[PDB]
RNA sequence: AACGUGUCGCGAUGGAUGACUUGGCUUCCUAUUCGUUGAAGAACGCAGUAAAGUGCGAUAAGUGGUAUCAAUUGCAGAA
RNA sequence: UAAGCCCAAUUAGUGAUUGCCCAUUAUUCCUUUGGUAAGGGCGGAAACUUGGAGAAAGUGUAGCCCUUCCGAUGUAGAUGUGGCCUGGAGGUUAGGACGAAGCUUAUGGCGUGAGCCUAAGAUGGACCGGCCUCUAGUGCAGAUCUUGGUUGGCG
RNA sequence: UGCAAGGCCGGAAAGAAAUUAGAGGCACCAAGUGGGCCUUCUUCGGUAAGCGGAGCAGGCGAUGCGGAAUGAACCGC
RNA sequence: UCGAACCACCUAGUAGCUGGUUCACAUCGAAGUUUCCCUCAGGAUAGCUGGUGCUAGUAGAAGUAUUGUGCGGUAAAGC
RNA sequence: UGGAAAUGGGGUGCCCCCACCCGUCUUGAAACACGGACCAAGGAGUCAAACAGACGCGCAAGGGAGGAGAUAUCCAGUACUUCUCUCGUACUGAAAGGGAGAUGCAAUGCAUCUGUGGUGUGCACACGUCAAAUCCGUUUGAUUUGCCCAACACC
RNA sequence: AAGUUUGAAAAGCACUUUGGAAAGAGAGUGAAAUAGAACCUGAAGUCGUGACAAAGACAAUGGAAGUACCUCCAUUUCAAC
């Protein structure tokens, strides 16, 4: 939308909103990121004060396949039961049997009580995890 | 499962009837017993009734000015 | 070139906003450690007990009802 | 077909043309602001034209109030005066200079018919 | 002026435009509707000149390779020489009548190979190869 | 006639900028409740369909269960389960497995959220269904659900100033956490300051 | 990509009492000494040249593709929307009309005609042929000569019957399968009295589902929930038990 | 008064505007890519009457083949 | 024997006030407009003649209707407008050889204005208006602007 | 033990610092500006200035109206 | 055309510099100062200002006085 | 007045008295600062991307695809789509890596819901208060939603 | 640069006579020649002559406020408010 602009709403201003002391120019502020430590050096102090260092070690060949660990919390674990699947968790006594790696979530992490016992699958579990589930009708296993 | 006072918010700005022609806001509308753009007037939305001779129904009657007018016109004009 | 007129008619359009009140930012830190050491101990103990008057209340409360 | 009463005074009457209007044929009779940082319209001298304000505004009682009573409304055929009929004290009809005449005569012919008036007719017949 | 904004970072410095003196470097889809009923259209016009054969071959179950995948099973171009002697054919025979034969995989695991020397005798099964 | 009163006015936001017709009617039910009516909660539960979609913060079941706990524990007992009301609209939340049998009446649900409540065995109320049950807003629980945490309000700072443990602007997270966000790059942004 | 800055031209200098503008260069030529490839100037380059790396598709969540279909079926079924928006339904027998699904039938037109008159819908399809006109202004210069009316739409579950009603003017064609709005709610508008064939029924609650199941083929959508079900906002209003609790006035 | 104004009617110049649009541009698509067997390019030519252009090459505004039917058209001429 | 200067005066030593003239100030009166400023109605009744305490549940208008308070200048700038306008699209409503666009104006009117509508053309000859959305190559007096044309000086 | 101390706390407490009480508090996004000048009061430098540099407030800029014949600034407003 | 020719191209070279930047009304409405900058014809950052707000807000209000209670070393004075 | 006046308009001229050429840079423009014969048509914040803030809408611990296919249809559109990816529900460390519920008994164990206090809508509580009558303005307890401040715990 | 885009049709002004012939005036064509090939519309600008307030210059313009006279512009009354 053309209309909805403000130098189209702002015709016969004569400037379109940049002044007259100060007319608007082509860059004049520097041209892109330049003057960052400079006389640009009070913006990226204060509102990016990390940018422009070195640090920690280079990793040069990156691979995100092998550095995967997607995490899922024992009070997520509800989130990969249906209400079906729970349903033979009523009846039977059969505890829920949950695989996380086919739904993402390599790592099983402990935070909160976990609402439901089960036990889960997953290839890592916390300590504080692998001790809430063992101590609410529950057991993690390691896989791959 | 539709209302009228919703069947009104979709209208207001929008019609075969509106005819805002200036900023006056008429309407074609069956019941055109006041002839405005409002919302109690147009039985196009209501089950209301529209003022002429048969007087077809689906209160509001402002026929009353409506009608006496009506017979009035063919009277006043039959030369 | 220095001037600061017009600088004090500035500083009293939006205001000189007054200071907060003791009970903003009464953060006690970075003070003396064996003070807000203590100040901390009795900080747990006092929280037990607001925890702990809040059990009888509920339960006061469930059979006195 | 009589109207309905008002109070129709009006605050100003001449129009507000643009600044140096006369001085260039090429200049329109059609307000622009004087955007000058010191033209002297804006900046209001005595001797200048003036500016519209809000505080020109007509009456609203009276706004849009053609001189014989009658705020004006347009019409382009004859169901169009159906759907004025009903406030045939309160606006009055105006055919729209692009209706030809054989329907111009079937519409003047059918607002007698109905009192609606039309600001737009007496040919050998009002 | 600036503040509290994200550094860019935008990277179109390099004469993608293309103006009145720079040829431009842009690709731009707007064909992909085109293109996508012109292959449906050689797609179902090269599956009847192809019959009675399936337009697709078979291709075998294989796993996919990282940690991230590699509970995800798929689709690998040909199956082996193992899985083609593990089941009978010829791999020279095999690449003639349908089936898809690639000479590089490893078969490392008996797990993968059972998968597909079973998937062939299905196909095998469900074939009726009628002589020229 | 100086006044000085120039920037005493505030900005109410007299109307909504919505355009869903089925909250213009919420609008206009309660500005006739909020207006001809001595109720304080017609009043308030008609400045928040007014606010815009930004302010109308979504609160969890959770949240609903924990503060319906907090009120329920201190009734009569047996004298009623008041309603639930959020402006917002409520959400699931898989945090909270038993759900209460508690009425709510928000301006939408999550298609797991309606189904916790019912299958909890509470009803899921609505507006112009609450306009029937006190409309007056007679025990009414009315709720707005957490705003903070949202990810627009911890960017909000400067995140370079001392005491200032806002989020930068960065895409590439591992990109500033150099130099000024180091004690050993000739200066740490003081993660402490009295303010 | 390359035009109104074809020229070869540059700027004099500002030495000799003209603008600084590039002027072509040469002699004999009209436009030896003319200005070049400015906004301002004949051959003169346009202002933001138009390039077709514009933004020209939209996305559209799928929930508000679907769930604008869905309101635009609702108002389908209102007689009130549709007498509003522009269609003739004064003596149409029922909204939404349905009509036994004997019409996939219909081989001829001459009958598919005949139809039409038996619900008087043919007065929405006479609007439709009487406003045939030529577009106005540069559309007609384009591929858009004429103009007519959006008329009834005849929804049918397969893609039968189309033949008897292929070439009368008006009238479209709609397929259950895939309801398309800008036909559904053409010019934004919702309303589009339609036809509804006995056959198209049927699947609507199956292709759309009911407020608690999803769709057979839209998967996982159902039909949203109402904000408020009482609809009818103002008979609330006026209703006993706010009156009983309103604020007493006094004059 | 004359001149100079100035408003109006009528004219002249001017060629805007509108209306039109066998052109442009853009997008997409279906197939096959010149030359020593002398190409592309340009040169000069050719019509009853032809300057340009289009077409053609001393078989020259075309010859042949098929396939179509009675014109071509400024006006000769011509089954 | 001031119409100068310094002091006073203000209807003349008779009895206690404003000699007198000028403003975009003040007071008061209307009218606009904003405040989201307060209210009250927010569908049918009567004061001698009509208007409203019957015009619709409403940001915004030709305001839902009244009436009440208060403020009202402004460059850079910001913002709003049920706000204006050009080209085109999707809708709707509608004109047109009984004369469309265009064009002319001592053609009025009406909007504070942008602008719109009308009439009348001894104009024009075939297209096009309103409204809701969409869209942009969308508003020009001024750039030693660009192009075309004319003009003064000037017979 | 109890004083005193901190974090608290309930029982209890009211005023026999004027005015306006023209609503407090934060928050976000974003411009424009970053050449000022004059002036009152005082005062640094200079022979001096319609000078340069300051402090204070007011202005002009960005603003007319009224009158000092005349004037960006003065006097009223 | 020459203290570096001319043509075409890169190229619409860059310009903290100069000129211009097209409608109306309404609502408000400034700044030429702070610090940093090879910075002083420019920026960045605060202040000023607008919009959107959120919020229980006669209060955590005040370019004001009073009352107490501190502070100071200029005027005058005194050598 | 009875069929041409009377008003309103607008055209012209005149009287009175008001009024310094516009745009522009600039603290300051009537300037002896710069640009300015006239008119016509052109003519200047645009598209793309990446962001953020606001606002609109959808769904919401999920959201959404894209590419592609699939197969019904004038249809470059519409309709469908498992699969995947993407953002995020979890953060942190330079890295190896690690990885957040609360309460009571303990210094891990067992029942296993705001975490603490404070400031704190609305409603229910009783509390009286000129209060037409008794519904509401006053208020005090209860829970306090959001928010904020302080300091727990935990990673 | 340049749409000759006259008109539906060249029906493209025969012919008379003024001119040395052009051109003009007449006719005539056609719905229009006030569509006559430098042709649809035909604007602004500038100019011409006719009229006028026939005014009246002592820069133009403009502002407010009147008045003079003149305006098929609107409205209203035209046995009445
Ligand atoms: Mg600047
Ligand atoms: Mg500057
Ligand atoms: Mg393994
Ligand atoms: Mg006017
Ligand atoms: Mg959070
Ligand atoms: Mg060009
Ligand atoms: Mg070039
Ligand atoms: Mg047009
Ligand atoms: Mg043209
Ligand atoms: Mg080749
Ligand atoms: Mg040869
Ligand atoms: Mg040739
Ligand atoms: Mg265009
Ligand atoms: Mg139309
Ligand atoms: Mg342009
Ligand atoms: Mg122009
Ligand atoms: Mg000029
Ligand atoms: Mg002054
Ligand atoms: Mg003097
Ligand atoms: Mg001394
Ligand atoms: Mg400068
Ligand atoms: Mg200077
Ligand atoms: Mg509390």
């Amino acid at each position: 939308p053309t209309r909805f602009k403000k130098c189209r709403h702002q015709r016969g201003s004569t400037f379109c909103g940049y002044g007259r002391v100060g007319k608007h120019r082509k860059h004049e502020s520097g041209r892109g990121n330049a003057g960052g430590m400079h006389h640009h050096r009070i913006n990226f102090d204060k509102y990016h004060p990390g940018y422009f260092g070195k640090l920690g070690m280079d990793h040069y060949h990156r691979k995100k396949n092998p550095m995967w660990k997607p995490t899922i919390n024992l009070n997520n674990l509800s989130r990969l039961i249906a209400a079906e699947e729970a349903a033979k968790a009523t009846k039977g006594g059969t505890l829920p049997v949950v695989d996380l790696q086919s739904s993402g979530y390599a790592k099983l992490l402990g935070n909160g009580h976990i609402q439901v016992p089960c036990i889960v699958k997953a290839r890592y579990v916390s300590k504080l995890a692998d001790k809430k589930i063992r101590k609410a009708g529950g057991a993690v296993v390691l896989q791959a | 499962s539709h209302s009228v006072d919703l069947q009104w918010i979709l209208v207001r700005q929008n019609s075969r009837f509106l005819q805002k022609r200036g900023g006056i806001r008429m309407s074609n509308d069956p019941f055109n017993n006041n002839g405005n753009w409002t919302k109690r007037h147009c039985g196009f939305l209501n089950e209301k009734a529209a003022v002429v001779k048969p007087a077809k129904g689906g209160l509001a009657d402002v026929s009353f000015r409506r009608a006496r007018r009506m017979a009035c016109i063919a009277s006043r004009t039959a030369k | 070139n220095h001037t600061n007129h017009n600088q004090s008619s500035k500083n009293h359009r939006n205001g000189i906003k007054g200071p907060m009140p003791l009970h903003l930012h009464n953060s006690k830190r970075g003070s003396w450690l064996p003070a807000l050491v203590n100040a901390r101990r009795v900080r747990k103990h006092n929280q037990k007990a607001a925890l702990k008057k809040r059990r009888e209340r509920i339960a006061a409360f469930a059979a006195k009802n | 077909k009589p109207t309905v009463s008002k109070a129709i005074v009006k605050k100003r009457t001449k129009r507000f043309t643009r600044h140096r209007y006369e001085l260039f044929p090429q200049l329109s009779s059609s307000w622009r602001k004087p955007r000058g940082e010191d033209s002297p319209v804006r900046r209001r001298y005595k001797g200048q034209k003036a500016m519209p304000n809000k505080g020109y505004g007509s009456d609203r009682a009276t706004k849009y109030i053609t001189p014989s009573g009658f705020r004006s409304f347009p019409i382009n055929n004859v169901e169009d005066l159906y759907m004025l009929v009903m406030q045939n004290r309160k606006y009055a009809g105006v055919i729209s200079h692009t209706v030809g005449a054989r329907k111009r005569k079937a519409i003047a012919r059918k607002a007698m018919e109905l009192d609606v008036r039309l600001a737009n007719g007496n040919a050998k017949l009002r | 002026p600036k503040g509290n904004n994200a550094i860019p970072h935008v990277h179109q410095k390099k004469h993608w435009n293309p103006c009145s003196s720079q040829k431009g470097n842009v690709k731009v889809f707007l064909n992909q509707p085109a293109q996508k009923h012109r292959r449906r259209r050689l797609r179902l016009l090269k599956a009847k000149k192809v019959f009675p054969r399936p337009l697709k071959a078979l291709r075998p179950q294989v796993n996919c390779p990282t940690v991230r995948h590699n509970m995800k099973r798929r689709l690998g171009r040909g199956f082996s020489p193992a899985e083609l002697k593990a089941a009978g054919l010829n791999p020279q025979y095999a690449a003639t009548i349908g089936i898809r034969v690639d000479s590089r995989r490893k078969n490392k695991s008996e797990e993968g190979m059972n998968v597909n020397v079973q998937r062939l005798k299905t196909y095998m099964s469900k074939l009726v190869l009628f002589p020229m | 006639d100086l006044t000085g009163i120039s920037k005493k006015s505030r900005v109410i936001r007299h109307h909504t900028y919505s355009t869903n017709p089925y909250i213009k009617l919420l609008i206009k039910l309660y500005k006739f409740l909020a207006k001809r009516t001595s109720s304080g909660f017609n009043k308030v539960v008609y400045q928040r369909l007014i606010k815009s979609r930004s302010n109308r913060a979504p609160i969890s079941l959770s949240r609903i269960a924990v503060v319906m706990k907090r009120k329920a524990v201190f009734t009569a007992k047996s004298k009623a389960a008041p309603i639930a009301v959020v402006v917002g609209d409520v959400l699931d939340d898989v945090r909270m497995a038993r759900i209460p049998a508690m009425r709510v009446c928000a301006l939408r649900f999550s298609k797991s959220a309606r189904q916790s409540i019912v299958a909890a065995g509470g009803e899921c109320l609505t507006f112009d269904q609450l306009a029937m049950i006190a409309p007056t807003g007679k025990n009414t629980y009315l709720l707005r659900g957490r705003k903070s945490g949202r990810e627009s309000v911890r960017h909000f700072g400067a995140s370079g100033v001392p005491g200032s443990h806002s989020k930068p602007y960065a895409t590439n997270r591992g990109k500033e956490t150099k130099r000024g966000r180091r004690t050993g790059r000739s200066y740490k942004r003081k993660a402490f300051r009295h303010v | 990509r390359l035009s109104g800055m074809n020229h070869s031209a540059h700027s004099w200098g500002t030495g000799r009492a003209v603008a600084r503008i590039p002027r072509i260069s040469g002699g004999g030529t009209s436009t030896s000494g003319a200005g070049a490839f400015g906004n301002m100037c004949r051959g003169g380059r346009m202002f933001a040249p138009t390039k077709i790396f514009r933004r020209w598709h939209r996305k559209i969540n799928l929930h508000q593709k679907r769930f604008a279909v869905v309101s635009a079926l609702a108002a389908s079924s209102v007689p009130s929307l549709v007498m509003s928006r522009g269609h003739r339904i004064d003596n149409v027998p029922e909204v939404p009309l349905v009509v036994e699904d004997s019409i996939q039938g219909y081989e001829k037109t001459k009958e598919a005609m005949a139809f039409l008159k038996a619900i008087a819908a043919i007065d929405d399809v006479n609007r439709v042929n009487d406003s045939r006109e030529i577009r106005a202004g540069r559309g007609k210069m384009r591929n858009r000569r004429y103009v007519a009316r959006r008329g009834p739409m005849l929804v049918m579950p397969n893609n039968k019957g189309t033949r008897a009603f292929r070439n009368i003017f008006g009238l479209d064609l709609a397929n259950v399968s895939a309801l398309n709005l800008l036909h559904l709610a053409p010019g934004g508008h919702v309303g589009r009295f339609v036809i509804w064939t006995k056959s198209a029924f049927e699947q609507l609650d199956k292709i759309f589902g009911t407020f608690t199941e999803a769709s057979a083929v839209k998967k996982g959508f159902t039909l949203p929930a109402p904000m408020l079900t009482n609809t009818d906002v103002t008979r609330i209003m006026q209703s006993e038990e706010v009156r009983r609790v309103l604020k007493p006035k006094k004059l």
